[PDB]
């Protein structure tokens, strides 16, 4: 119930961004004129924390001067915040393993894997997973997602397949779906054995990734031992449900609005444009909290801050956005 | 020994700068005339000037924001000798205010524009009609803030003005069209705001400008968009009308005499017209924002006794 723990963790996808990333990570990075640690960090700014633990396997100096010029090593904050250094190609779970090695962490707490942008609750979630404590005491986790609805194959990077419950939405199994621009390798399997008290059950794809699970102190114990899984989905999500540990229920949750979690440049380029549109109701850009901005809003989507000079018959499309210091120059579009 | 009555005081200095206008000049030679002939005695000061004031309204009787000026400065040393100072400092207590208009009156139109900034926003084409100044130091701080939009002038005739405003400005930079004032009805729909200025504001706020403010305050009702008025808070004179018909310049604005050799026809009708509260919706006062209401009050809340 209190003491809202979490864990934060960046610094997996340096491989994605190499043209990039050679002097800053990958959560530094500006999505729409600010960066995206302060996205996630006022997201659990809503979920009423009370403390924060930082993996910076790479950059890590220029982390927490960031962070002390940010408002959160200022005592009003909701969390205090805390960090990890850490060396190179130090993989997910290998974190885990380590900080459950020194054992901070107790009790509930807040798995954010990549870097997310959202719109969810942290209410209905919570008690959703609260429900599972009082239906199960084997019980082991909550992964919210969304339901890319319209959109099917357009999950850029790695097209992820659920397999789930009816009634209880007990994640049955997971197993990757190929790149489906690759007509081939046309075969997924999942072993009946474990079919036993489900009997109708549900097979979905469109549940987009972002990683977002919030779990018990028990389960990185159980992660412990098991010390050769290397992923938190591609190998541990199905260890703990193919018939090896017995008796383990791992739920997950979808939602009928947005959560997404950047995977590549092109995860980078739609929802850049969803937030810049009201796609990110109500989590919208004039609000201006972070390096307390100055954008005033104006219709077809114009974000224009202050001290922006803007010439004669430059026309201005849809779905912009601009800072100060800027001027633009007759003809321009 | 002056007399300050015509020129021997008044008209000098209107030869000595086109930034001063014609009301604080009779505001400058009216706090002059009582500084230098000062007869010791509030009789026959306010005698002077009631004298002086009467001669001035027979010296120009057609520039009638100089009766908004002989308005309000008796509106001012009535006030200025309240206090209730016997006279004996109210001598030197009105001429320690004294030289207040000529410095804080010509400070109008740039206190104008420091609160008149947002009313021209982003990509807005203004409407502008006549050589009232205080629209083009509006205009002067908004090419000097670099905020974007576009201008166009009308006529002024048969005043000529229109086409000063549009050198006075493209020297200044602002891409600009100068239009027929025959050519409003079939623009406007593209228009999107208008800013005029008048010369004296009435009872129930009075446009006594130029020749056909009224007639572009009409079409921009038909055409609802917002007639803004730009002035300043020495503007104000008693003078309202219940028609369109103020006092004229010498006859009725239907005239039927004849050309007798070779006299000039386009100027028959009038040169002033009027405006009631019904097309204005807004205007500026060094005092603020103000709406078409609150110019009545503020007419008379020093004015009925």
């Amino acid at each position: 119930e209190d003491r809202l723990q979490a864990v934060v963790l960046t610094d997996s996808y340096e491989t994605r961004f190499m043209p990039l990333t050679a002097v800053k990570p990958r959560c530094l990075l500006p999505l729409a004129n600010v960066p995206l640690i302060e996205y996630t960090l006022e997201f659990l700014a809503k979920a009423g924390v009370h403390e924060v633990f930082l993996i910076c396997s790479s950059h890590a100096n220029q982390i927490n001067d960031y962070i002390e010029n940010s408002k959160w090593n200022l005592p009003w904050s909701p969390f205090k915040i805390t960090t990890i250094m850490s060396p190179e190609a130090r993989c997910t779970g290998d974190v885990m393993r380590d900080l459950d090695n020194r054992g901070i962490i107790t009790g509930d707490f807040i798995l954010v894997s990549g870097d997310v942008l959202t719109n969810i609750d942290f209410s209905k979630m919570l008690e959703f997973h609260k429900k599972m404590h009082l239906q199960d005491k084997d019980h082991i986790s909550t992964m919210c997602l969304s339901k890319a609805s319209t959109y099917p194959k357009t999950r850029t990077i790695e097209p992820a397949a659920f397999v789930l419950d009816k009634s209880t939405s007990r994640c049955i199994y997971y197993q990757d779906l190929p790149l489906p621009s690759s007509r081939e390798k046309t075969s997924i399997q999942i072993d009946p054995e474990l079919l036993d008290n489900v009997d109708e059950f549900v097979i979905r794809n469109d549940l987009i990734d972002c990683r977002i699970d919030i779990c018990t102190s028990h389960v990185p114990l159980i992660f412990q031992e098991n010390f050769d899984y290397q992923s938190l989905r591609t190998d541990f999500v199905k260890g703990v449900i193919s018939s090896d540990i017995l008796g383990k229920h791992i739920y997950a949750y979808l939602t009928d609005e947005y959560a997404v979690r950047v995977e590549s440049w092109q995860t980078y380029d739609t929802i850049s444009q969803d937030f810049l549109g009201r796609w990110c109701y109500p989590l919208v850009l004039d609000s201006n909290i972070q390096d307390d901005q100055t954008y005033s809003y104006e219709s077809r989507h114009i974000y224009k801050e202050k001290d922006v000079v803007l010439a004669q018959s430059c026309k201005i499309g849809k779905c912009t956005a601009i800072g100060s210091g800027t001027k633009i120059g007759e003809g321009t579009k | 020994m002056s007399e300050f009555n015509i020129t021997e005081t008044y008209l000098r200095f209107l030869e000595e700068d086109t930034e001063m206008t014609m009301p604080i000049a009779a505001i400058e030679a009216l706090v002059t005339l009582l500084r230098i002939k000062t007869p010791e005695t509030a009789a026959e000061m306010i005698n002077t000037i009631k004298s002086s004031t009467e001669e001035l309204i027979k010296s120009i009787p057609n520039s009638v924001s100089l009766r908004a000026g002989c308005d309000i400065f008796m509106r001012f040393v009535l006030r200025n000798l309240h206090l209730y100072g016997d006279w004996e400092n109210c001598k030197q207590h009105l001429i320690e205010n004294g030289q207040l208009f000529v410095s804080r009156a010509k400070k109008s139109r740039n206190k104008i524009a420091e609160i008149g900034v947002d009313f021209i926003a982003d990509d807005d084409i203004i409407l502008v009609h006549g050589y009232s100044r205080a629209v083009f130091s509006l205009l002067n701080h908004a090419a000097n803030k670099f905020i974007r939009f576009r201008c166009v002038v009308t006529e002024s005739r048969p005043s000529k003005q229109g086409n000063q405003l549009y050198t006075l400005l493209e020297q200044k930079g602002i891409p600009v069209t100068l239009i027929v004032d025959s050519a409003v009805g079939a623009v406007i729909d593209k228009v999107d705001k208008v800013f005029v200025g008048a010369e004296g504001v009435a009872e129930s706020g009075g446009i006594i400008n130029l020749v056909g403010t009224y007639s572009v305050g009409v079409l921009a009702h038909n055409a609802r968009k917002p007639f803004y008025v730009v002035t300043e808070s020495h503007k104000f004179v008693r003078m309202f009308p219940l028609s369109s018909d103020d006092l004229p310049m010498a006859g009725p604005p239907l005239d039927f005499t004849r050309r007798t050799d070779d006299l000039e026809d386009a100027l028959r009708g009038p040169t002033i017209d009027y405006t009631a509260q019904e097309y204005i919706t807004a205007l500026i006062t060094d005092l603020g924002v103000l709406t078409p209401s609150a110019v009545s009050e503020e007419l008379i809340k020093m004015w009925y006794d």
